[PDB]
RNA sequence: GUGGGAGAGGGUGGUGGAAUUCCCGGAGUAGCGGUGAAAUGCGCAGAUACCGGGAGGAACGCCGAUGGCGAAGGCAGCCACCUGGUCCACCCGUGACGCUGAGGCGCGAAAGCGUGGGGAGCAAACCGGAUUAGAUACCCGGGUAGUCCACGCCCUAAACGAUGCGCGCUAGGUCUCUGGGUCUCCUGGGGGCCGAAGCUAACGCGUUAAGCGCGCCGCCUGGGGAGUACGGCCGCAAGGC
């Protein structure tokens, strides 16, 4: 029980799943959800539809703390990043800003073979 | 580095006549200058190989000029080696 | 003997007694290394592009000086010893390169 | 494409070696932190190459961003 | 010689931000991860996702190139110091001092060896999960040597322009990097693309020659046996010539 009513929504999108955390203006999470939070199990988590009902699930859970206004941050590039912002768009939460914070390094670390051909 | 004052000094020193910047003596002098500088730089920084190549080249130049001088005028040669203290 | 430029970013929270303290410390450190000041421009507290030492702003002073080359590095080191000092940037002075001339 | 506006063409006569000048250097950066490519900076070989150094300098002094968050999307 | 230029050329010392990992704290709940699909794995000792603090190693996004530097190997955050090569203008000095170069000496990616540090990510071997007829493999989860540093070895390669070095001569055009001048343009130096003459078996090469010539060095002489055997030399070994 908080009565937050304003806050942040972090969409973390991968190729294997999409996951939405909804937090308070200071960044501490209020609730969250994901592909497997809802029924989904395998690859089907990284469905864009899954990301839809994940974002919606999170939104509904967030209305429970009585939230209205939310700034979005989107980290990651994957199937259903966009559809997660699109579900969130009118989830009943009204969306203030959208941002892309997706982390990229300056070539610090050596990626896995799968992710290689780069550095 | 090597400042212009240092250079002009050694040139004024080993010139054959005033105005000579080019004679074999002057050249061998300036070379000995740069060579000694580099030997000092390479006493430290022993791991710097490309500079070393440079110095190999400089040395080769010098031994060549000196060999010319000896072929030409042995007296000036003797004078030079004795003056800079070369031949090792 | 060459012309460099000393860049000093300072902590903005500074009291004047402590600020002037840091400045005269810089002075003594400059003199002690055989540097002579040519021009000085103290720009002051400006908003940075990203936190430095967790602080959102910084106090800038700039010194165009002529000093013996061999000592410069040592000097930089002295300059960084103080906690109130955040960045020290010492650049070899250059001639301004223009565009649209 | 990048036929829209060239940066040097939309600006005046400025010093390219000045890392202290902020508001000028700022216009050679992008939406995020990233230094703009030649085609959008309208600079030349040498010019670009020098801007890079002065910008990176300014970045170390904390006067220019290394990287920014992207808005909209 | 004088006056200047451009540059990831080299060595040493500083220093910056991003990311990954780990630790501390806060909030929060049932998964996360992963694939063709999965499982192993991690998670209620509270993970994943999110914010704050800290540690440690490694590498330097944009600029970034159809680019630059170096004899080659190769060189890329920023700053300073030490230092090599190189280009241009002036046409000032020396007066053939020149070229090449068997042997010698030095350098020499990666992996590898020795001693000692370091160890974040990655990762031979290995341990698991899959797929398959089997799968000592591709895929997934772990993971040691190693990768990093110092000192000392090793001397190899598609160490490739598969094109030795120097010089003289023989249409141009176009793009490009960097000097100088009378600065649309002229004139040096480098990198590309197309093409005179000519060459070439052809492909192609063509003022960056694979053209016309001269000097010097290296090398070749059907395929397999075989870069093997024997001998010598070098090496701590692996192994090299
Ligand atoms: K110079
Ligand atoms: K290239
Ligand atoms: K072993
Ligand atoms: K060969
Ligand atoms: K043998
Ligand atoms: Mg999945
Ligand atoms: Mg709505
Ligand atoms: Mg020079
Ligand atoms: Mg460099
Ligand atoms: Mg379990
Ligand atoms: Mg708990
Ligand atoms: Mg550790
Ligand atoms: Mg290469
Ligand atoms: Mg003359
Ligand atoms: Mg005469
Ligand atoms: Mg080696
Ligand atoms: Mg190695
Ligand atoms: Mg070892
Ligand atoms: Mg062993
Ligand atoms: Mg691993
Ligand atoms: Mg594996
Ligand atoms: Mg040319
Ligand atoms: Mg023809
Ligand atoms: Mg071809
Ligand atoms: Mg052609
Ligand atoms: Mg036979
Ligand atoms: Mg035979
Ligand atoms: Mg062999
Ligand atoms: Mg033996």
């Amino acid at each position: 029980k908080r009565q937050v009513a304003s806050g942040r929504a972090y969409i973390h999108a991968s190729y294997n799943n999409t996951i939405v955390t909804i937090t308070d203006p200071d960044g501490n999470p209020i609730t969250w959800s994901s592909g497997g939070v809802i029924g989904y199990k395998g690859s089907r988590k990284g469905t864009p539809y899954a990301a839809q009902l994940a974002a919606l699930d999170a939104a509904k859970k967030a209305m429970a703390y009585g939230m209205q206004s939310v700034d979005v941050i989107v980290r990651g590039t994957g199937a259903g990043r966009e559809q997660a912002i699109r579900a969130l768009q009118a989830s009943g939460l009204q969306v203030k800003s959208i941002v892309d914070d997706t982390p990229v390094p300056h070539n610090g670390c050596r990626p896995k073979k799968k992710f290689r051909k780069a550095s | 580095p090597i400042t212009k004052e240092e250079k002009q000094k050694v040139i004024q020193e080993f010139a054959r006549f005033p105005g000579d910047t080019g004679s074999t003596e002057v050249q061998v002098a300036l070379l000995t200058l740069r060579i000694n500088r580099l030997s000092e730089h390479l006493k430290v920084h022993k791991k710097d190989h490309h500079s070393h190549r440079g110095l190999l080249m400089m040395v080769g130049q010098r031994r060549r000029l000196l060999r010319y001088l000896q072929r030409e005028d042995p007296e000036r040669y003797r004078a030079l080696i004795e003056k800079l203290g070369i031949r090792g | 003997m060459r012309r460099y430029e000393v860049n000093i970013v300072l902590n903005p929270n500074l009291d004047q007694s402590q600020l002037a303290l840091e400045k005269e410390i810089i002075q003594r450190a400059l003199e002690n290394y055989g540097a002579r000041v040519e021009k000085v421009e103290e720009l002051g507290l400006r908003r940075l592009a990203y936190p430095i030492a967790k602080d959102p702003q910084g106090y800038f002073l700039w010194y165009q000086v002529e000093m013996p080359e061999d000592r410069v590095n040592d000097l930089a080191r002295e300059l960084r010893i103080r906690d109130n000092v955040r960045r020290v940037m010492v650049v070899k002075s250059q001639e301004p390169f223009l565009a649209n001339a | 494409p990048s036929r829209k506006a060239k940066v040097k063409a939309t600006l005046g006569e400025f010093d390219l070696r000045d890392y202290r000048n902020v508001e000028v250097l700022k216009r050679f950066l992008s939406e995020t932190g990233k230094i703009l490519p030649r085609r959008r900076t309208g600079l030349s070989a040498k010019e670009q190459r020098i801007l890079a150094k002065t910008i990176k300098r300014a970045r170390i002094l904390g006067l220019l961003p290394f990287t920014e968050k992207l808005v909209r999307k």
